[PDB]
């Protein structure tokens, strides 16, 4: 009704219909620390906030009064309980609730308290039909937030909305590749649904990777997707991989490819391979090529690799 | 010679963007040329380098900060115990004392934030939840005095905990809240500081965190999210009190947390293919120790005796020159504002890539002068180890609540 920057924005204190309500003062202590010197406007919404929380006051104007308060600090969990309290005591609409948390969460996206609201509000209504558009514009603005991401995965566990996702991944993978919060959605889709233990699929997602590996190889998300989804199984499961990777090295090269080449071959000894003490130094060589040159952020990583591999698979 | 980041060379360690512009590339190359700015300065200005901890610049910073702070901080009135951590710890760190006075200050303070049914809240009269409660914990031991540890109610401690408590192992952030790898980590280093972990409190809770670790190798927020290393070091650190640390493939984490150190750069950024920051330092670096320990207790012989399993001087380099506000406190990257968040995770970051430990093996690498040298953090509850060892001393005097 009245907003915080409303030029005619009046303080609690000089509003006739709070005169009833005596503020309560926040109780530091006699001699306190990290003391917040609070604007004038946030310390008079806090104080009544204060006397409504401890008479309990379940009233239209409490439930207003909630709607400052969490502007002034939206992290403030404590007034979020209480404003779901008053959401269920005085039976207010949720959908129309459902459009506040919209607008909030689109104003400061990057707060729990935020996006826990909206998913209470989604089970009590039992209604996920605004949430994968809703989320999508959100995803528009930072396509890497951590909690639109999250609420999207919950939602589509939740109601099984598994049918479009790999497209919308397709559509964000293409804007940009080295989205990794989008690689992690193809995976989150794909063993959700159809799984990875399936010849047709594994390879479909394989070549796609080798795919966009190929137009920008030095994009480490793809890299890793490919490791993901190989890995387990055992990198030496597929002895193809080797060459192909062996032959892009001149045209396609990067400490990814080489780092690649390790994985391989380490899994290629842990298995008892052909070639023992022969595919171990190729890997100690490529080891040292990192550690020294090519990667040398990473030398006490490789070092330990080279040495871990020298203590299990020589003599 | 001899500032890793300013030889020629590292000129190669720039971003290679494959002539495919994206906004991930894009947003990585603007930090890279703020940074090698900063790296540049020196030449430029015909100056040599001398990398210095402003120490006394930031203790003027936390001094003030622990007593009173602006209205910047009025997003933080829902965690003060936070701000009373990040500072004391700080303060630890660089190896200020703690007036006695500001000790029973702080102790009263908490006290008030203290809820009548276990843990602590935001402040005075709010509700409690995890975060608070670890952060009004640690900053208690930190104190470390009979005082400080009488604040703590440990059976309304533990009862709280088992109201937070889910049938799949999880654990709510706070009643009406939801679940969170940070509320596991939260909730087992208070029960082990302060001694009240029962036989089932975390049944189910090593499983639940280990379904947490994805593709990637690191640990999301909840089972199928991205790995983060703020998420990463909660999963590992928890599992490490519980000594279920055996749960996760240690060596898909090894690989994922040592390729989040930025090759120019050399801070650490929280997930693949996003930007560096200042308080990974802590967040992500500080697995390194974790992996050590767990790693040597299965025995692995090629472990390092005297270095972390990251670039330690690289990390050094990236803090002391990026990281510093001229007028004390410090910050995320160049350009951004100083905080106390920052001043905390940057120093506890800063320190664990000065130390190493290993049983008997101590080794120090100290860059810049030797005056930067901090006080060593147990790298699972970021306090002092110090404050550790007499914490959980003092409270195993007592017993585990029910008993
Ligand atoms: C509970 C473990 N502790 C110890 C008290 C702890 O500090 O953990 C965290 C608590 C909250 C967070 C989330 C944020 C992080 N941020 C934002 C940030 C950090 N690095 C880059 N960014 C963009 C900050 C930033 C500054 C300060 C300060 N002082 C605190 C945080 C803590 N929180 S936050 O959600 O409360 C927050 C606060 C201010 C802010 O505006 C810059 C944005 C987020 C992370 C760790
Ligand atoms: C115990 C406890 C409370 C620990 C804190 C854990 C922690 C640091 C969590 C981080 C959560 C997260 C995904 C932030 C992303 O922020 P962002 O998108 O702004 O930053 P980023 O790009 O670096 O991921
Ligand atoms: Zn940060």
């Amino acid at each position: 009704f009245l907003s915080l920057d409303s030029p005619t924005y009046v303080l609690y204190r000089d509003r006739a219909e709070w005169a009833d309500i005596d503020p309560v003062p926040q109780n530091d202590g006699p001699s306190p620390v990290v003391q917040i010197i609070y604007s004038e406007k946030f310390r008079d919404v806090y104080d009544y906030f204060r006397a409504v929380l401890q008479r309990d006051e379940r009233s239209e104007r409490a439930f207003k009064l909630t709607r400052d308060a969490i502007e002034l600090n939206a992290a403030n969990y404590t007034v979020w309980h209480f404003r779901r309290v008053l959401l269920r005591s005085l039976q207010k609409d949720l959908q129309e609730e459902m459009n506040y948390i919209i607008a909030i969460i689109e104003e400061q996206p990057k707060n729990y308290q935020v996006w826990h609201h909206r998913r209470v509000l989604v089970e009590w209504l039992k209604d996920p039909s605004q949430e994968l558009e809703f989320i999508a514009d959100i995803l528009n603005q930072d396509a890497k937030n951590y909690h639109a991401w999250q609420h999207r995965q919950w939602v589509i566990q939740e109601f099984r909305l598994w049918d479009n996702e790999l497209q919308y991944v397709d559509q964000l993978l293409k804007e940009d590749v080295r989205n990794n919060s989008v690689w992690n959605q193809r995976h989150f889709v794909i063993s959700n649904t159809t799984g990875y233990s399936d010849r047709a699929v594994l390879e479909r997602e394989v070549q796609y990777t080798l795919e966009m590996i190929k137009l920008v190889p030095h994009n480490e998300s793809a890299w890793n997707y490919l490791k993901g989804i190989l890995q387990d199984r055992g990198l030496s499961r597929y002895p193809n991989l080797l060459n192909q990777l062996l032959d892009l090295q001149p045209s396609h090269s990067s400490p990814y490819l080489i780092a690649f080449l390790v994985d391989i071959y380490e899994d290629m000894l842990e298995n008892q391979c052909d070639n023992k003490e022969d595919i171990l130094n190729k890997a100690l060589e490529l080891c040292e090529i990192l550690a020294k040159e090519k990667d040398t952020i990473r030398k006490e990583y490789w070092r330990y690799i080279g040495r871990s591999l020298q203590s299990k698979h020589s003599r | 010679e001899p500032l890793y980041s300013l030889r020629p060379e590292h000129a190669r360690e720039r971003l290679q963007d494959d002539s495919v512009e994206t906004v991930t590339s894009i947003e990585q190359a603007k930090v890279e040329e703020k940074i090698q700015e900063v790296f540049s300065s020196y030449k430029f200005n015909h100056l040599v380098p001398r990398l210095v901890l402003q120490r006394e610049k930031h203790f003027h910073y936390l001094k003030r900060g622990l007593r009173q702070l602006t209205d910047a901080y009025e997003c933080l009135d829902a965690s003060r115990p936070w701000l009373c951590y990040w500072i004391l710890h700080s303060l630890e760190l660089l190896d200020e004392p703690i007036p006695q006075i500001v000790a029973t200050d702080v102790c009263q303070f908490l006290e008030l934030c203290q809820s009548p049914d276990g843990g602590f809240g935001g402040g005075p009269g709010q509700y409690p939840h995890l975060a608070p409660t670890y952060a009004a914990v640690n900053a208690l031991c930190i104190i470390g005095t009979e005082e400080a540890y009488n604040v703590i109610n440990r059976e309304k401690l533990l009862q709280y905990l088992y109201s937070l408590k889910q049938p799949d192992g999880s654990f709510l952030m706070h009643v009406g809240g939801e679940v969170d790898v940070r509320s596991a980590y939260c909730a087992a280093s208070v029960a082990s500081l302060t001694n009240i972990i029962t036989p089932d409190l975390f049944e189910g809770t090593a499983e639940w965190i280990a379904r947490c670790q994805n593709w990637e190798g690191g640990i999301g927020g909840v089972p199928g999210m991205e790995a983060h290393g703020g998420y990463t070091f909660c999963g590992l650190a928890a599992l490490v009190i519980l000594k279920k640390e055996r749960s996760l493939n240690l060596k898909s984490l090894l690989q994922w947390v040592t390729s989040r150190q930025m090759r120019f750069e050399g801070g650490f950024q929280g997930r693949c293919n996003k930007l560096v920051d200042g308080c990974y330092s802590f967040w992500q670096a500080g697995l390194l120790p974790l992996l050590h320990r767990a790693l040597h207790a299965q025995g692995d012989p090629a472990l390092s005796m005297s270095h972390w399993m990251f670039h330690q001087q690289a990390l050094q380099e990236y803090i002391l020159m990026c990281c510093q506000c001229p007028a004390g406190g410090l910050l995320d990257k160049p350009g951004k504002s100083r905080d106390f968040y920052h001043t905390c995770y940057c120093l506890s970051g800063l320190s664990i890539a000065q130390h190493f430990g290993s049983g008997a093996m101590l080794h120090d690498v100290v860059m810049g002068v030797p005056e930067n040298v901090l006080q060593p953090t147990h790298p699972v509850y970021n306090i002092g180890p110090d404050k550790v060892i007499q914490a959980t001393t003092h409270f195993l005097q007592k017993p585990v609540p029910g008993f």
